[PDB]
RNA sequence: AGGGGAUCGAAGAUGAUCAGAUACCGUCGUAGUCUUAACCAUAAACUAUGCCGACUAGGGAUCGGGUGGUGUUUUUCUUAUGACCCACUCGGCACCUUACGAGAAAUCAAAGUCUUUGGGUUCUGGGGGGAGUAUGGUCGCAAGGCUGAAACUUAAAGGAAUUG
C-alpha cells in the first residue's frame, strides 16, 4: 500500500504524539485528532408527541430544554452508517462539509 | 486520387513551396500525409520491431501489434512513428504515414576545422525519455557510428557519418531508446552559438503572401 | 546539494578510507582477500584435479 | 509611428465613463498587471482610461494587417457577449462563434465546424478557456477583452475591460468595429460620431 | 554556419524571439507572429507593410506576452505612455 | 554559511536566464566576481553591469543579454600544469570550436585561449559555454 | 414505453429543415407529404416519420426549439434583434443629469483629458 | 526496594458458543496502572524525507511582535489605554492552484536549480535467503542491548501503475 492521504489522521502537525480518547460504541482507544467528532443535539421530549405533555402541564411558555451530547467514533465504527461513507479518488479532496 | 484539405495542402499542389525549409522556418503544422511525399522524393521507411501486446478480457485476451518505423534520407531529415493496430502488416502502413508527419531537421558541423563538407554533430546534445538518457558527442573523420544496432539505423538515415554515444538506463526497451535519441538529435537547432548571435530580418511567411490562392473560394 | 561525500581540497584521507570499508560489500573482492578458495571449494583453488 | 491625430476623443470619454468601464476590476488582483490608477475605498479599484483606448487602436492595427478578411474569428460563450459578436461579424468579414466552442475545431479536419483562422478575438478568458488553450496547438495569436480577475494563459494584447456585466462588453466591441473600419474601410473621416449606435449591441429582454 | 570559403552551409537559419533572444524551434507549436499595420496621415494604412514581432511559446504560456509586447511597441513608437521603465 | 561568494553569483545568473530575465541582483560581491564578469563582458556573453557601493561590503546588478547557456563553477580549485588543460577544456565545454574555461594564475585571471599564448597556468575558477 | 427511435428523428430533422413549407398542423395532409419526397420501403416506418414531424409543428407555434430552426426561422426572429425595440432617445447619453462619477474617477479625468460633465459624488 | 492500592486489568479462575476453543462475548481477577530512590536505552521513537547556505511562482487565511491610518467603537466629556477594522512588515505552524521544472510513476514549491553532471559537511546501502543467527568482545541484577560472520542454497525477491 503506497501513500493514500497527505494529512492522514490529520491535525498532528508541528506537534508530538498526542492524548487519546475512548469511543462511545466500542470503548476503544483512538487519538483525539483522528476521532470523527459529531455533535448531536436532541429535544429532551421526543418529537412524535410533542404536544401531549404540554397540554396537561402547569405554566405558560415552558422551557422544554435540549441535551448537548458531543460524541466520538473510532473510524472503523463510523463506517457503520456514521459520518464517513467511502469516497472516490478525487472526491476525497473535498474538506467542505455536505449540506448547509 | 488526391484532393487536399487545409490551406498548406492546396499551397503545395499549386507548386510554390519548393522542398522544404519554408515549412520548418515558420513553424507551420503538417497534418496531411501527402505533403512530404510531394516535397521529398527519397524516403526509407525501415521497420525496427513488432511487439504483440495484450489487453485482458473476461474470456480471453486481445492481441494488438505495435510497429516502430524510422524515416529519413541521406542529407539532414529524420522521423519516427509508432501505431498499434490489430492487423500485423496493416500497422506498418499506418506507422510509415505517422513518421512522415513528424519529420524533423538536423544541424551538422565540425569536428576540427572546416576544410570540406560537414559530417557530424556541432555541439554535445542529449535527450531523456522515461529513464533512458542518450548523449552525443561528435568525432573526427573516419571513426564511423559507435552505437547500438537499433540506434545505428536512425543515424544512418540522418546522413551523419561519425559520432560517439553513451546510453544510460534500461536501454533494452527499444521504444524509449529511439524516442530519447530522437529528442537529442532534434535539439541541435535550439542551442545558441557564436555564429547565430547576428540579427536577421523577420520575414513574411508563405501563408501571409499567398492568402488568396489558398482557401476554398 | 553537496552530494554527501566530502568534496574538500585536503579531504584525501577520508575519500580513501571510506572506500576500503565499502569495498567489503562485493563478493569477488571479499572472497579474494579473505581467501575461501584455498580454505574451501573442494579443489585447491585450481582448474582441475 | 502614429498619425498625430488619434489622441483619445474627448466626446468618447463620456461614453466610457457612462458605461462603467473604468469603475471596477474587483478587489482580486492577478499580478502582471500595471493597468490601474489607485484604489477607491470599500474594496473597489480604478482602471486607467488612456491605456485602454491606446490598446484598442493597437488591436485594430493587427486586425487591419491581414489581407483576406473572412478569417479573424470572434468567440463568446457568455450570454452577454453573444449579441455583440454577431454584430461585429455582420459589419466586417469575421466568422463568429456564439455559445459552445465544440472541442477540436481548429485541430481535427473531419469536423463540420472546422475553422483554420489566423487571429482569434475573445470576450472572457474564464468562460472561453477551451478557445485560448486549444489555439496554441496551431500557432494562432489571441486578443482578449480581460479584466484584473482572469488569468493570462496564452493571452496576447489584453485590452483592460470591466467584466462585471452588461454595458462595457457592448461598448468595447462597438469601438473595435469602428476602428477596424476607420483604417481601410467605409469611413473617410474620423470626426462625426457615426450612427449606427452603441445600444445596438448590449443585452436584451428575454 | 560557415565553411572554408564558398557559401554558408546549413538550412533553416532560425527566428529568434524578440523579447528573450531565444531560438524558436520547428516543432514548437505555440510560437506566434504579430504583424502590425503601418499608418499614414489622417487615418489610412499602407498596404503590404508591417512592423513584425515574434514571441516564443515558452513566455506566452508563462503569462508575460502582453507585458513584453508593450515594451517592444513603445520603443518602436507604436504606443505612448503605457509601459513604465521604473515601477 | 556562504562559504563561496563566487558560487552564489553564478548560481543567481543561471536561474534568471532560465526564467527569461534581463536583470540580476548579486548581493555579497567581491573583487574576483568583478574580474570574472569582465572576461564574460569582452566575449559578448554579458552586457553592462554596475557596482552599488554600500558603505560596508558591496552589491552588484547585471544586465543579461540573451546569449548565455550555462555559467558554472568548480569549487575545489585544482592545480593545472599547462599540458593538462586539454582534459578540462574537453569535458566542461561542448566542441573544440568555442567556449571558455576561466582560470586564475600569477599573470592575472585569463581564459584558456589567453593563457595558452603566454605559456602560463595555475588554479581554476569556472567556465562558460 | 413508446419512445421514438433515432432513425425516425433522422428524417424528422432533415424533412422539416428544408421543407418548412408543405407542413401544416394535422396528420393526414402532412402524411401525404412524407412519401412524396422520400423513398421509404415499408408502411410502418413511413407513417412513423409523419408522427414526430407533425408533433414539432404543435410546439413551433409556442416558440422555437434547439437544433431544428432553419431557413425561415432564422429570418423570423430577426428584425427584432437587428432593428431592436430600443432605442427611444439615444439612450444612455447624459439624460439623467450630467455624470454621477466618484471622487477618484473625477481626479482621473484631470491627468488624461481636461474637462467633462461632472456631478461628483463623495463615495 | 519502599510506600499506596478507587477503576480497568496480562497470568488465572469461570459461564456460553463450537465438530474441537484453554479464541474473540460475559462475571470476577493477582502482578501492573500512581508515586519515591535506583535501573533498562528500545518503538510504524514515521513528515517511513540528515543539518548550515543561497536562488527560482502566484494566492489568500492564521499565531506572535513591530509600523502607519482625522478609520469604527468603548465613553468617564477630547479621552488615554484596550478591543475591533484597512494596508504594510519580519519570524512560525500549515494549506490552496499551476507546472515551465523533476520523477519509474503515485505524487513534490521542494523529491526544483543533475549527462548543460562540482556551494560546505556527517551518516547508511550494493540480488534474494541463511541472519541481526554462529563466534569473540563490551555493557546490564536480569530481560536483553551495541558490535556482527561464513559455509551452504537459489533466478528471481521486490516498487508503482493498467486491464480482468
Ligand atoms: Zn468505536
Amino acid at each position: 500500500m503506497p501513500k493514500k492521504r497527505a494529512s492522514n489522521g490529520r491535525n498532528k502537525k508541528g506537534r508530538g504524539h498526542v492524548k487519546p480518547v475512548r469511543c462511545v460504541n466500542c470503548s476503544r482507544s483512538v487519538p483525539k485528532d483522528k476521532a470523527i467528532k459529531r455533535m448531536a443535539i436532541r429535544n429532551i421530549v421526543e418529537a412524535a408527541a410533542i404536544r401531549d405533555l404540554s397540554e396537561a402541564s402547569v405554566y405558560a411558555e415552558y422551557a422544554l430544554p435540549k441535551t448537548y451530547n458531543k460524541l466520538h467514533y473510532c473510524i472503523s465504527c463510523a463506517i457503520h452508517a456514521r459520518i464517513v461513507r467511502v469516497r472516490s479518488r478525487t472526491d476525497r479532496r473535498i474538506r467542505a462539509p455536505p449540506q448547509r | 486520387g488526391w484532393v487536399p484539405v487545409t490551406k498548406l495542402g492546396r499551397l503545395v499542389k499549386a507548386g510554390k513551396i519548393s522542398s522544404i525549409e519554408e515549412i520548418f522556418l515558420h513553424s507551420l503544422p503538417v497534418k496531411e500525409f501527402q505533403i512530404i511525399d510531394q516535397l521529398l522524393p527519397n524516403l526509407k521507411d525501415e521497420v525496427m520491431n513488432i511487439k504483440p501486446v495484450q489487453k485482458q478480457t473476461r474470456a480471453g485476451q486481445r492481441t494488438r501489434f505495435k510497429a516502430v518505423v524510422v524515416v529519413g534520407d541521406s542529407n539532414g531529415h529524420v522521423g519516427l512513428g509508432i501505431k498499434t493496430a490489430k492487423e500485423v502488416a496493416g500497422a506498418i502502413r499506418a506507422g510509415i504515414i505517422i513518421a512522415k508527419l513528424s519529420v524533423i531537421p538536423i544541424r551538422r558541423g565540425y569536428w576540427g576545422t572546416n576544410l570540406g563538407q560537414p559530417h557530424s554533430l556541432a555541439t554535445k546534445t542529449s535527450g531523456k525519455c522515461g529513464s533512458v538518457s542518450v548523449r552525443l558527442i561528435p568525432a573526427p573523420r573516419g571513426s564511423g557510428i559507435v552505437a547500438s544496432p537499433a540506434v545505428k539505423k536512425l543515424m544512418q538515415l540522418a546522413g551523419v557519418e561519425d559520432v560517439y554515444t553513451s546510453s544510460t538506463g534500461s536501454t533494452r526497451t527499444l521504444e524509449n531508446t529511439l524516442k530519447a535519441a530522437f529528442v537529442a538529435i532534434g535539439n541541435t537547432y535550439g542551442f545558441l552559438t557564436p555564429n547565430l548571435w547576428e540579427v536577421q530580418a523577420l520575414t513574411p511567411s508563405p501563408m501571409d503572401v499567398y492568402a488568396d490562392y489558398a482557401t476554398a473560394s | 546539494m553537496g552530494k554527501g561525500k566530502p568534496r574538500g581540497l585536503n579531504s584525501a584521507r577520508k575519500l580513501r578510507v571510506h572506500r576500503r570499508n565499502n569495498r567489503w560489500a562485493e563478493t569477488t573482492y571479499k572472497k579474494r582477500l579473505l581467501g575461501t578458495a584455498f580454505k574451501s571449494s573442494p579443489f585447491g583453488g585450481s582448474s582441475h584435479a | 509611428s502614429l498619425p498625430s491625430t488619434f489622441d483619445l476623443t474627448s466626446e468618447d470619454a463620456q461614453l466610457l465613463l457612462a458605461a462603467r468601464v473604468h469603475l471596477g476590476a474587483k478587489n482580486v488582483q492577478v499580478h502582471q498587471e500595471p493597468y490601474v490608477y489607485k484604489a477607491r475605498p470599500d474594496g473597489v479599484n480604478v482602471i486607467n482610461v488612456g491605456k485602454t483606448w491606446e490598446k484598442i487602436v493597437l488591436a485594430a492595427r493587427i486586425i487591419a494587417a491581414i489581407p483576406n478578411p473572412e478569417d479573424v474569428v470572434a468567440i463568446s460563450s457568455r450570454t452577454y457577449g453573444q449579441r455583440a459578436v454577431l454584430k461585429y461579424a455582420a459589419h466586417t468579414g469575421a466568422t463568429p462563434i456564439a455559445g459552445r466552442f465544440t472541442p477540436g475545431s481548429f485541430t481535427n479536419y473531419i469536423t463540420r465546424s472546422f475553422k483554420e483562422p489566423r487571429l482569434v478575438i475573445v470576450t472572457d478568458p474564464r468562460s472561453d478557456a477551451q478557445a485560448i488553450k486549444e489555439s496554441s496547438y496551431v500557432n494562432i495569436p489571441v486578443i482578449a477583452l480581460t479584466d484584473l480577475d482572469s488569468p493570462s494563459e496564452y493571452v496576447d494584447v489584453a485590452i483592460p475591460c470591466n467584466n462585471r456585466g452588461k454595458h462595457s462588453i457592448g461598448l468595447i466591441w462597438y469601438l473595435l468595429a469602428r476602428e477596424v473600419l476607420r483604417l481601410r474601410g467605409a469611413l473617410p473621416d474620423r470626426t462625426q460620431p457615426w450612427a449606427i449606435m452603441p445600444d445596438l449591441y448590449f443585452y436584451r429582454n428575454p | 554556419m560557415e565553411n572554408d570559403k564558398g557559401q554558408l552551409v546549413e538550412l533553416y537559419v532560425p527566428r529568434k524571439c524578440s523579447a528573450t533572444n531565444r531560438i524558436i524551434k520547428a516543432k514548437d507549436h505555440s510560437s506566434v507572429q504579430i504583424n502590425i499595420a503601418q499608418v499614414d496621415e489622417e487615418g489610412r494604412a499602407i498596404p503590404g507593410e508591417y512592423v513584425t514581432y515574434a514571441l516564443s511559446g515558452y513566455i506566452r504560456a508563462r503569462g508575460e506576452a502582453d507585458d513584453s509586447l508593450n515594451r517592444l511597441a513603445q520603443q518602436d513608437g507604436l504606443l505612448k505612455n503605457v509601459w513604465s521603465y521604473s515601477r | 554559511t556562504r562559504t563561496s561568494v563566487l558560487a552564489d553569483a553564478l548560481n543567481a545568473i543561471n536561474n534568471a536566464e532560465k526564467t527569461g530575465k534581463r536583470q540580476v541582483l548579486i548581493r555579497p560581491s567581491s573583487k574576483v566576481i568583478i574580474k570574472f564578469l569582465q572576461v564574460m563582458q569582452k566575449h559578448g556573453y554579458i552586457g553592462e553591469f554596475e557596482y552599488i557601493d554600500d558603505h560596508r561590503s558591496g552589491k552588484i546588478v547585471v544586465q543579461l543579454n540573451g546569449r548565455l547557456n550555462k555559467c558554472g563553477v568548480i569549487s575545489p580549485r585544482f592545480n593545472v600544469k599547462i599540458a593538462d588543460v586539454e582534459k578540462w577544456t574537453a569535458n566542461l565545454l561542448p566542441a573544440r570550436q568555442f567556449g571558455y574555461v576561466i582560470l586564475t594564475t600569477s599573470a592575472g585571471i585569463m581564459d584558456h585561449e589567453e593563457a595558452h599564448r603566454k605559456h602560463v597556468s595555475g588554479k581554476i575558477l569556472g567556465f562558460v559555454y | 414505453g413508446r419512445v421514438r427511435t433515432k432513425t425516425v428523428k433522422r428524417a424528422s430533422k432533415a424533412l422539416i429543415e428544408k421543407y418548412y413549407p408543405k407542413l401544416t398542423m394535422d396528420f393526414q395532409t402532412n402524411k401525404r407529404l412524407c412519401d412524396e419526397i422520400a423513398t421509404i420501403q415499408s408502411k410502418r416506418l413511413r407513417n412513423k416519420i409523419a408522427g414526430y414531424t407533425t408533433h414539432l409543428m404543435k410546439r413551433i407555434q409556442k416558440g422555437p426549439v434547439r437544433g431544428i430552426s432553419f431557413k425561415l426561422q432564422e429570418e423570423e426572429r430577426e428584425r427584432k434583434d437587428q432593428y431592436v425595440p430600443d432605442v427611444s432617445a439615444l439612450d444612455l447619453s447624459h439624460s439623467n443629469d450630467v455624470l454621477n462619477v466618484d471622487t477618484q474617477t473625477a481626479e482621473l479625468v484631470n491627468s488624461l483629458g481636461l474637462k467633462l460633465p461632472l456631478s461628483v459624488s463623495s463615495v
